[PDB]
């Protein structure tokens, strides 16, 4: 996995790459790992994808029911911190590695929690087996008051690296950009890897397996 | 870091016909040096015809002292002020011993008092409490060797009744020899004589080295 | 959680919920029991015939094991609940000890559930009796009766519900040591039509003996009741 | 491990308006065999088959659980639960022994009865979901599976090729197992029918 | 104190059940009106003075995006349910990743209703509440009494001015409305039983459609207001 | 029977809650709060009967936190209970979000544990109304606006422009009716809301203040903690009053 | 795996057999402890293990069943449900505290209509079931170190249709196998069948 | 009844709820213990409701151990549990100290668990009579729903309570023989009975220091003392 | 606050509950439930309240679950109720969730006579511990299992029951017996039994014409047995037929509305 987020003028940019995997073969090409949290907050995930998703879910439910009581906007910092106190008790052994970014009314927010419970707030940051190639895409490349298109450019070039280099990241980028106003996914921003030789097609006529016994229902 | 320490040292008791004598040394020991050459701890006094003795772990000895102490005395106020019999505190112990099977009183102990009948008796009790009476009896650093003597010289097996007085000497010879041999038994023997009449107490010097 | 005292005692000695209790007792339905040479016969009451019950009907004689049945009188739900405890209890015994228990001992735990809902906070006594009968593994029946405060006793012959009484008077006279097997039917259902008016179908009747059972049938009890109708003429 | 001690493996594929699922049939111990007539398939409702493998008592023990809760479902809600919600259930159950696992991981495969759309999950054993558009699979020979299915599966395909697809898949990647063979059971479905089949294997 | 409040009376009646629908039944005025494609709530909320901030008094409440509610009787009481109510469907939503249907959520608040009518120190509540949601199964509108009795309705109303409320929606309601016809029907309704002159801001109204629950926001209501 | 537990009368009415609410009046003490463009401001009296006590020990105003106050109406040591468990729910409330509770969101909390005494039986009523002020954030623009909120024993928790609560509160809120009617408090500056709420003071108890007599309290957008108003800031105010 | 059980089914009925053997290490402390146990009258439970959990284990079977059928009028509990009853223990203690039961047991049942409203199927019944709660029915099955050798044979000799006598045959001779080529000596075994009419000891088979 | 707790005191010091459990004791059966020098002896009447019941079955002199038995009066289905309490301490003693637990000590065993009430919701309305040998001779010691527990040297407890306290200020002298208690014992259960007195009416029980053995009499030997009457 | 205990599980002077008894009179006032036992099933009859025309439908995805009065407990289980609604619901929970916690053991359906226990045993803790209200609900259980057939109980506020070959709990439930009483027999349809059904309650409701909009029917019986999936499942048996519980709509109840009405007038 490879995550990554950057803080840009109006708002912050999300991304991450798609493969998910058991052991060495992939399972999945095109899995969606950029969560939901709310509105305003959305999370990209990497760790152990139960533990990631079970705590995503439950911050999210969580600040749901917060949102109706107060009737306000839910804040980063707040999710942020259900976020850090769940993994504190757990004592690491729900290892959800997160990137958390938002706009609330401070502003722009992006932060990452650790397994163990630490929280780091920071205008570029990236998480997973890729974090390092995708770090030093952001070092070479991030400055102060990037507009939307150069955090855009520069999320998917780190996510790019991974996926080219890391093992363990693949397939395509998504990108998620959040602004005081909306929250808009990007799934396939980037597709670097399309097919070249088109499948050779493999037909089996229908009767091509003995079956001994057959049975039917009508629905 | 165990819980465990053996502070050494010996104690050896003999039975006759209306006495029962009990010694045990007072050196007291750490790791490869002494804490002291005055400790008094290995033999407590329960009632006036009963003694526990202990070697091994002195910290554990100074708490089944108390616990026995205070089971005694709950006894009295149960029992209209009267005092469980040696027979019966015996029995008492094995079945607190025994309570600790999961994390042991690490201690050798003895009952050493007068039965009913006048007569003395010893009960030696391993870490969990099985015991027998028997008219003598030792544990500690030593007891592999003051143990046969005792048997050759008390029951005389491969050969063709004690004063108070033989039977002290006997004992004295015991620790003395005890002295020379282990390293970790030493400096004093203090010594209580039990008869009906009461108990008498005297110290008696050995090796300080 | 609810521990208000309900069981207490007022001003003469008398514990309350323990008397209104055998109240309840006195109004359920008569149940009695005879103990013959090998078989105890327990003989009950039922409501009253009708073309809707079900005739398959419940039965009001409970089995706690192989060689132990109880009947009851008083608030049939509450004994429901002692029958219950009576079934585990044996099974408990059999497990703990791997011989089958005994009736008397069996007897003593019911008895001493009765006699604690006396005594625990939270909670009213029972409202029921209860006639226990069965053997030893040497063949020798016994039938005990048990009542609210938690007293039980052993009888040859004992009636409880409602013409407690009457039919126990009947009985002092009329009991005879070592009866038969079909003796005890007979007597046991003559007791029985002193508190309730007819002999049709308000009668269920167990036969237990030693290695059998025996939920008597409509036929074999219609023969047994005009064979008692015809001796109440005389 | 603990997860190949009794054999067994499950796939699923997706076609147009239709899947298929299918299970080994052999029960063992490690090498020994037990019986070869233990198919691994339950069916839920007419819209949802699940597949279950790994360690055989906590397959029976899991799908009991399954069973008791969808009862107690249709019961309050007077209604089928769908593919999706269904797995959404079974995973929060795996998760709710995330310290003290099942050793099951499961196969889902579903269908919408209105849009027809076709639903897959597959699950490790603390509830992880994999949901792709092609196909899952589980057991002892998903390494061998995973490439059969790369070759063979299209996007498009209709019940009766598709059905090919995932026999040809299951018993050529069984045939390189030593702990999943025995033949196969597979169930096909559509919106409107759910076909079972029975499909000849090696006798090792 | 564990013992109940709640008992049996000679001829079988629950007098505190009784007592505690009396008290939802005094209070202000709320009704119901669910149409072929959305479902609208309304309630009066009046202040007691000027003084008091208008725009903080909610009547009418959101229970997850897809349902919400509004009550008649004790204020604090109704907080109670919407709480516990809440809950209930962000856990449905934890367990089955989809929202609660309005009839699971109905039978949950009716358990809960219940649970304070036999268990130990506790008395009843003392509102009623209308329930408007939309599910895979269309638009509902229920409501649920301190007994912890629930109905389905087509069209209802609760509070003081029920009985007329009730027979003025008789004559109106009918099988084909549209929504906005709808929230025409609930607002002149209001209207009739109405003590002094009726705002966009001592009305509340809510409104199911498109799946989805969703309060007017004052603006949006004078709009609807100057129209009838 | 109803009169003295927790169950409904035939009219559908606690007893309890009425009783609980006439505690609040016989403690004979009155409070006014208003809320001005910028600030809001509460304004108690400090009844010092007695020579010998030490007047600064004696208060009815109260931090739930930095930013939170409280004024309590009603009978004394049950206020301060309440203060108590405010200010626990608040420091609870900042552990598990990691920000200070909000005050309309702490008065909902208050009143919670306020209704459910109603609903429970054995444990007495709290014969208060705690009025809470405080500033709080809107989430468009990020400014920051004066609350005002009042729990009462029913479990009831509203918002105000103004209220007069305790003894003579009647005559004290129609006399803040009426001067609402020339202009909306939210239009006011410190200075003019304080003559209202001073002069209300003064109309209902039948008297003339001086500062000694209140105590007040104050949050604004300027300073957004909540804080006593010192005697010499008052004294100016009830000058500006005595001429106009 | 020193106690060899072993079981099949034929039309009308099952034989169930048990290794007598009992051991403390290496001495053989006696050879005919009876393992088939009978759990009602048409019922038998065939296990293997150490004395200890297996007695705790079929006695904890034996009194559960004796409580559901006075809680029922005697009425018999169908082969089905016990295996479900049963498996359902096994996998219970496997997660519990104390642990697993280290049994493996064959249960043999012949089914009987209770009443004449009953419409199941009557007949003979063999489920194999392990010490972690896996159950399976099946027309033959075996457990402990014979187990191989015996299924192969059966694997090659069994039928459907084998009368008494001859099933009674080819139990003995997978007794013999087991004889000859387990090196624990399973010495003497005791073996049941179970009929239409009931449980009984079938005893040319040793 | 419920006016009142279960704890409430009287103007006078006393519980209410232990005056009512003691007026419950005086409608039991009578029985008493006379202690002779050589042995301890109780008896009490029996009181069958009827000649359908088996007389064994209602016993009113229970074995605690070896060297002591109780006579119970007032409610017997408590006196059952007391009776379980006391053979259980008895029990523990000899488990821990491999020796006979003293009278008195049973004696205030049984006492403890008397008052724990408040949890029981009432006292138990019982008293018994324990005899025994000990090392101090021949016992008897009397515990009450007070949990008051006390030694007398003759005792009764019941209906015939008030009654059998005037043949003792009379007939009753320190040093009497095991016969003549035995015969006191006959006299005075004949004087307060209802019934004709007969051996299947009455239940006779020593503890001799002879031999420090609790012995039930049979019905062969009940009658050789009304005989010697 | 003992002195406001209402004391609710002490007997009062005489051996009687009055919470059980005043409980039973709740149920006196309950809308009619009636039941009747056939050869072909057990069929529950009840009258509803009066039918405004602003209700609505639920409009649940399964309509065999639940009317106003009829429901499932499991699929050989079903019954109907009379008394405290609420209460109801919470011991038909109760009852569903012993019904599958058996099939969870056994793998078997639980017998209706032990289901029935449960039941009752639930509603019995109520009168002995705990301080609170007794259940205040009747119910009729129709079921099926291989033990005993068909098989309809009746359920008390007392934690007693009892079996029944017709019965009637709710308003005018004396004359409804009345009625059973004469024109039961042991040879019954389970269309004719409906028919008898329908007839009672026309004569407890007291209107010429059967409204069709005021009466719920369900029945218990058997139909033939589904698919048999011999390849999921190679040691599944199934019986012919299985139990069905069943609650009818209007289109079927036509034809038997109809022939209570020729039974009406030829009377």
């Amino acid at each position: 996995t490879t995550i990554v987020g950057v803080v840009y003028k109006e708002g912050v940019v999300l991304g991450a790459d798609t493969r998910a995997t058991e052991g060495s073969i992939v399972a999945d090409k095109r899995c969606k790992k950029i969560h939901y949290m709310a509105p305003n907050i959305m999370c990209c995930g990497a760790g152990t994808a139960a533990d990631t998703e079970a705590v995503t879910n439950m911050v999210s439910a969580n600040l749901a029911l917060h949102r109706l009581d107060t009737g306000k906007q839910s804040r980063v910092h707040e999710a942020l911190t259900m976020l850090k106190r769940h993994l504190y008790r757990y004592q690491g052994h729900v290892s959800a590695a997160l990137v958390l970014g938002g706009v609330d009314v401070e502003g722009p927010f992006l932060a990452t929690v650790a397994p163990h419970g630490s929280t780091d707030r920071l205008p570029f940051v990236s998480m997973g087996s890729g974090s390092i190639a995708a770090m030093s895409a952001l070092e070479t490349g991030y400055k102060e008051n990037m507009t939307l298109e150069e955090a855009k450019e520069l999320v998917a070039s780190a996510i790019r690296k991974g996926i080219f280099n890391d093992p363990y990241s693949g397939t395509q980028v998504d990108l998620c950009v959040i602004t005081k106003t909306k929250t808009e996914l990007l799934i396939g921003y980037d597709k670097p890897n399309e097919r070249k030789y088109p499948k050779q097609e493999i037909r089996f006529p229908p009767g091509t397996t003995p079956v001994l016994r057959e049975e039917i229902r009508r629905l | 870091w165990s819980p465990y320490a053996d502070n050494g040292g010996t104690i050896a008791a003999i039975a006759g016909k209306n006495y029962v004598i009990l010694g045990g040394d007072t050196r007291l020991n750490g790791d490869f040096c002494i804490h002291t050459r005055d400790d008094r701890t290995k033999l407590f006094q329960l009632t006036e015809h009963t003694f526990l003795a202990s070697t091994g772990m002195q910290a554990d000895r100074l708490q089944l002292q108390q616990m026995l102490k205070y089971r005694i005395q709950w006894y009295q106020y149960n029992n209209g002020g009267k005092l469980p019999s040696t027979k019966a505190i015996a029995k008492l112990t094995s079945t607190m011993l025994y309570q600790r099977r999961f994390f042991p009183y690490y201690t050798f102990n003895m009952v050493v008092g007068l039965d009913e009948k006048g007569a003395g008796v010893c009960y030696s009790y391993d870490p969990v409490g099985s015991t027998e009476p028997f008219r003598y009896g030792t544990s500690g650093s030593a007891s592999s060797f003051v143990e046969p003597l005792m048997d050759c010289l008390l029951t005389r097996q491969h050969m063709v009744e004690l004063s108070m007085t033989e039977t002290l000497e006997m004992l004295k010879n015991a620790f003395t020899g005890a002295a020379e041999r282990d390293i970790f038994t030493g400096d004093a023997v203090c010594f209580h004589i039990i008869t009906a009449d009461g108990i008498r107490s005297e110290l008696f010097e050995l090796r300080n080295d | 959680s609810y521990d208000r005292a309900i069981t207490v005692f007022s001003p003469d000695g008398h514990l309350f919920q323990v008397e209104y209790a055998q109240e309840a007792v006195r109004k359920g339905l008569c149940a009695v029991g005879v103990r013959g040479k090998d078989s105890i016969i327990f003989a009950v009451e039922k409501k009253s015939v009708q073309k809707l019950q079900d005739s398959r009907t419940i039965r009001k004689i409970y089995k706690l094991d192989e060689h132990i049945y109880l009947a009851f009188a008083g608030l049939s739900a509450d004994a429901r609940v002692l029958v219950n405890h009576a079934q585990l209890e044996c099974q408990r015994f059999r497990l703990n000890y791997e011989d089958a228990v005994d009736v008397d001992l069996l007897v003593r735990y019911v008895a001493k559930v009765q006699q604690k809902s006396t005594q625990s906070s939270g909670s009213r006594p029972y409202g029921v009796s209860t006639i226990i009968g069965g053997f030893n593994e040497n063949g020798q029946p016994h039938l005990w009766k048990t009542d609210p405060s938690g007293m039980s006793s052993a009888w040859r012959a004992v009636a409880i519900g409602r013409n407690d009484k009457t039919v126990l008077e009947f009985m002092e006279k009329s009991y005879q040591e070592n009866m038969t097997r079909d003796q005890c039917v007979h007597f046991a259902i003559k007791a029985l039509l002193e508190a309730v008016e007819s002999g049709s179908k308000n009668i269920e009747l167990v036969v237990l003996e030693n290695k059998k059972a025996l939920y008597m049938g409509d036929d074999e009890l219609r023969k047994f009741v005009v064979e008692v109708e015809k001796e109440r003429e005389e | 491990s603990i997860l190949t001690y009794s054999g067994g493996s499950c796939l699923a594929m997706a076609g147009d308006g239709c899947f298929v699922i299918v299970s080994d049939n052999r029960l063992g111990e490690q090498l020994k065999t037990i019986s070869m007539e233990v198919p691994k398939l339950h069916v839920i409702n007419e819209s949802i088959v699940l597949g279950l493998t790994g360690l055989r008592t906590d397959q029976q023990t899991f799908s009991e659980k399954v069973r008791f809760r969808n009862e107690l479902y249709k019961l309050r809600e007077e209604r089928e639960i769908g593919g999706k919600a269904f797995a959404a259930l079974v995973s929060s159950m795996l998760y709710e022994a995330r310290f003290g696992p099942w050793f099951v991981e499961p196969v889902i495969a579903s269908i919408d009865k209105r849009t027809g759309e076709v639903y897959l999950c597959a699950m490790d054993l603390i509830g992880a979901p994999c949901e792709p558009e092609d196909y899952v699979c589980a057991g002892t020979c998903a390494e061998s599976l995973h490439g059969m299915c790369e070759a063979l599966w299209r996007p498009g395909l209709g019940p009766e090729e598709l059905f090919e697809v995932a026999a040809q898949a299951m018993l050529s990647a069984c045939d390189r197992d030593s702990l999943s063979g025995y033949g196969a059971v597979a169930a096909i479905v559509t919106r409107d029918k759910m076909t079972t089949r029975l499909i000849n294997g090696r006798k090792d | 104190s564990a013992y109940g409040l709640t008992t049996f009376s000679p001829s079988g009646r629950l007098v505190q059940i009784e007592y505690a629908t009396t008290a939802a039944s005094k209070g202000t005025t709320a009704l119901g009106v669910k149409a072929m494609d959305g479902v609208v709530i309304a309630a009066e909320k009046k202040t007691t003075s000027p003084l008091a901030a208008s725009l903080t008094v909610q009547k009418v409440f959101v229970l997850d995006d897809h349902v919400g509610c509004t009550y008649s009787g004790i204020g604090p009481d109704c907080r109670v349910l919407v709480d516990a109510a809440r809950k209930a469907c962000q856990k449905y939503r934890l367990t089955y990743h989809e929202p609660m249907p309005v009839s699971q959520l109905v039978r949950h608040i009716s358990s809960l209703y219940q649970e304070f009518t036999q268990s130990g120190g506790v008395r009843p509540f003392g509102c009623s509440l209308l329930v408007a949601g939309a599910d895979s199964q269309g638009n509902h509108l229920y409501q649920v009494d301190p007994s912890g009795t629930f109905w389905a309705w087509k069209a209802t109303s609760i509070g003081k001015g029920s009985t007329d409320a009730k027979t003025f929606l008789e004559k109106r309601y009918t099988n084909e409305m549209e929504i906005e016809d709808a929230v025409h029907t609930a607002l002149l309704t209001l209207k009739e039983g109405f003590d002094g002159t009726m705002t966009a801001e001592n009305t509340q109204v809510g409104r199911v459609s498109e799946g989805k629950f969703e309060l007017f926001t004052v603006d949006q209501l004078k709009d609807y207001l100057d129209q009838i | 029977f109803d009169k003295y537990i927790t169950v409904f009368s035939p009219e559908g009415s606690l007893y309890q809650v009425e009783y609980a609410f006439k505690a609040v009046t016989y403690a004979g003490l009155l409070t006014v709060a208003i809320r001005c463009k910028d600030a809001v401001l509460v304004f108690t009296q400090h009844n010092v009967p007695d020579r010998l006590m030490r007047p600064d020990t004696i208060t009815s105003l109260h931090n739930i936190n930095k930013d939170i106050g409280t004024c309590i109406t009603g009978r004394a040591p049950d206020g301060k209970s309440l203060v108590q468990k405010a200010r626990q729910e608040a420091s609870e409330y900042k552990y598990r979000y990691g920000s200070p509770i909000p005050v309309s969101v702490l008065a909902k909390r208050v009143a919670d544990m306020a209704q459910v005494r109603t609903q429970h039986a054995g444990l007495r009523l709290m014969g208060v109304v705690m009025t809470f002020l405080g500033m709080e954030q809107n989430d468009a623009d990020g400014s920051w606006v004066p609350q005002i909120y009042c729990v009462d024993p029913a479990g009831w928790c509203g918002s105000y422009h103004a209220c007069a609560i305790g003894k003579k509160q009647i005559e004290a809120n129609a006399f803040l009716e009426k001067k609402q009617k020339n202009a909306p408090f939210h239009t006011l500056s410190q200075k003019d809301a304080a003559m209202i709420a001073l002069a209300a003071l003064q109309s209902a108890l039948g008297a003339s203040l001086k500062a000694t007599d209140v105590e007040v309290g104050r949050c604004s957008v300027e300073d957004h903690c909540f804080r006593r108003v010192p005697d010499e800031d008052v004294e100016e105010w009830l000058t500006a009053l005595a001429e106009a | 795996m020193s106690e060899t059980t072993i079981a099949f089914r034929c039309n009308g009925f099952v034989l169930v057999a048990a290794a007598g053997l009992n051991a403390f290490y290496y001495i053989k402390i006696m050879d005919t402890e009876d393992k088939v146990t009978q759990l009602d009258s048409h019922k038998v439970v065939a296990c293997a293990g150490e004395n200890g959990p297996r007695v705790n284990f079929v006695e904890y079977i034996k009194c559960n069943m004796a409580l559901k059928r006075m809680r029922e009028h005697g009425r018999v509990i169908r082969t089905s449900a016990a295996a479900s009853f049963m498996r359902n223990a096994l996998a219970g203690a496997l997660r519990s505290r104390d642990g697993a039961y280290l049994v493996n047991c064959l249960l043999a049942g012949y089914d009987v209509a209770a009443s004449s409203d009953d419409d199941i199927a009557t007949g003979p019944h063999l489920y194999y079931m392990d010490y972690l709660g896996t159950m399976q029915e099946v027309p033959y099955g075996c457990h402990g170190y014979g187990a191989s050798f015996v299924i192969a044979m059966l694997d090659r000799l069994w039928r459907p249709d084998l009368t008494a006598q001859e099933a009674v045959d080819l139990m003995q001779k997978c007794c013999d196998e087991v004889k000859k080529r387990v090196v624990i000596s399973n010495d003497k075994f005791i073996c049941k069948a179970v009929t239409e009419n009931g449980v009984e000891i079938v005893n040319t088979v040793s | 009844e419920y006016d009142r707790g279960v704890n409430t005191f009287s103007p006078e010091g006393r519980i209410f709820q232990i005056e009512y459990a003691i007026e419950a004791i005086k409608l039991g059966s009578t029985s008493l213990g006379i202690q002779t020098p050589d042995a301890v002896v109780i008896a009490a009447e029996k009181r069958v409701p009827s000649v359908l019941v088996d007389p064994s079955s209602m016993n009113k002199i229970l074995e605690i151990d070896y060297h002591m038995g109780t006579v119970l009066s007032g409610m017997v289905a408590d006196a059952r549990i007391l009776v379980e309490h006391a053979r259980v301490e008895a029990q523990n003693h000899r488990f821990t100290y491999d020796e006979p637990m003293r009278v008195e000590s049973c004696a205030l065993a049984t006492c403890d668990l008397s008052v724990r009430f408040g949890l029981m919701s009432r006292p138990f309305g019982v008293s018994l009579l324990i005899a025994g040998v000990d090392e101090n001779g021949p016992q008897l010691w009397q515990t009450d729903p007070s949990g008051t527990y006390t030694r007398y040297d003759a005792q009764a407890i019941g209906a015939g309570a008030e009654a059998a306290q005037t043949v003792f200020n009379e007939i009753y002298h320190r040093n009497m023989t095991v016969e003549e208690a035995e015969t006191l014992a006959v006299r005075i259960l004949k004087q307060v009975m209802e019934e004709e007195l007969t051996k299947s009416n009455i239940e006779i029980a020593i503890v001799p220091a002879s031999t420090g053995k609790l012995e039930v009499y049979d019905q062969t030997k009940i009658q050789r003392i009304i005989d010697r009457l | 606050s003992s002195r406001y205990d209402s004391r609710t599980t002490t007997f009062s002077p005489e051996g009687r509950l009055y919470q059980v008894e005043y409980a039973e009179e709740a149920i006196s006032q309950a809308g009619t439930v009636i039941g009747i036992l056939t050869t072909g099933g057990v069929v529950l009859g009840a009258e509803k309240g009066v039918q405004n025309s602003l209700f609505d439908s639920e409009n649940m995805e399964d309509k065999n679950i639940s009317g106003e009065k009829m429901y499932k407990i499991a699929s050989h289980i079903g019954c109907s109720v009379a008394g405290v609604t609420s209460d109801a619901y919470a011991l038909l929970n109760y009852a569903r969730l012993s019904a599958n916690r058996h099939h969870y053991t056994y793998q078997e359906p639980m017998a209706a006579e032990d289901l029935c226990r449960l039941l009752c045993d639930e509603k019995q803790l109520y009168t002995q511990y705990g301080g609170v209200r007794p259940f205040g609900v009747s119910f009729l259980l129709a079921g099926w299992d291989r033990h005993h057939g068909y098989q309809l109980y009746h359920t008390d506020t007392s934690g007693n029951y009892n079996a029944w070959r017709a019965y009637a709990i709710g308003q005018n439930d004396q004359v409804a017996q009345s009625l059973l009483k004469r024109d039961w027999k042991p040879e019954l349809t389970l269309d004719e039994g409906i028919v008898l059904c329908l007839r009672v309650l026309g004569k407890t409701m007291d209107t010429v014409k059967l409204s069709a909009e005021r009466l719920e029917v369900a029945v218990l019986h058997k139909v033939p047995a589904p698919a048999t999936q011999k390849l999921l499942e190679p040691y599944g048996v199934l019986p012919k037929t299985v139990p069905e519980f069943k609650i009818l709509r209007e289109t079927d109840l036509k034809p038997l509305i109809a022939e209570a009405d020729r039974q009406r007038e030829a009377e």
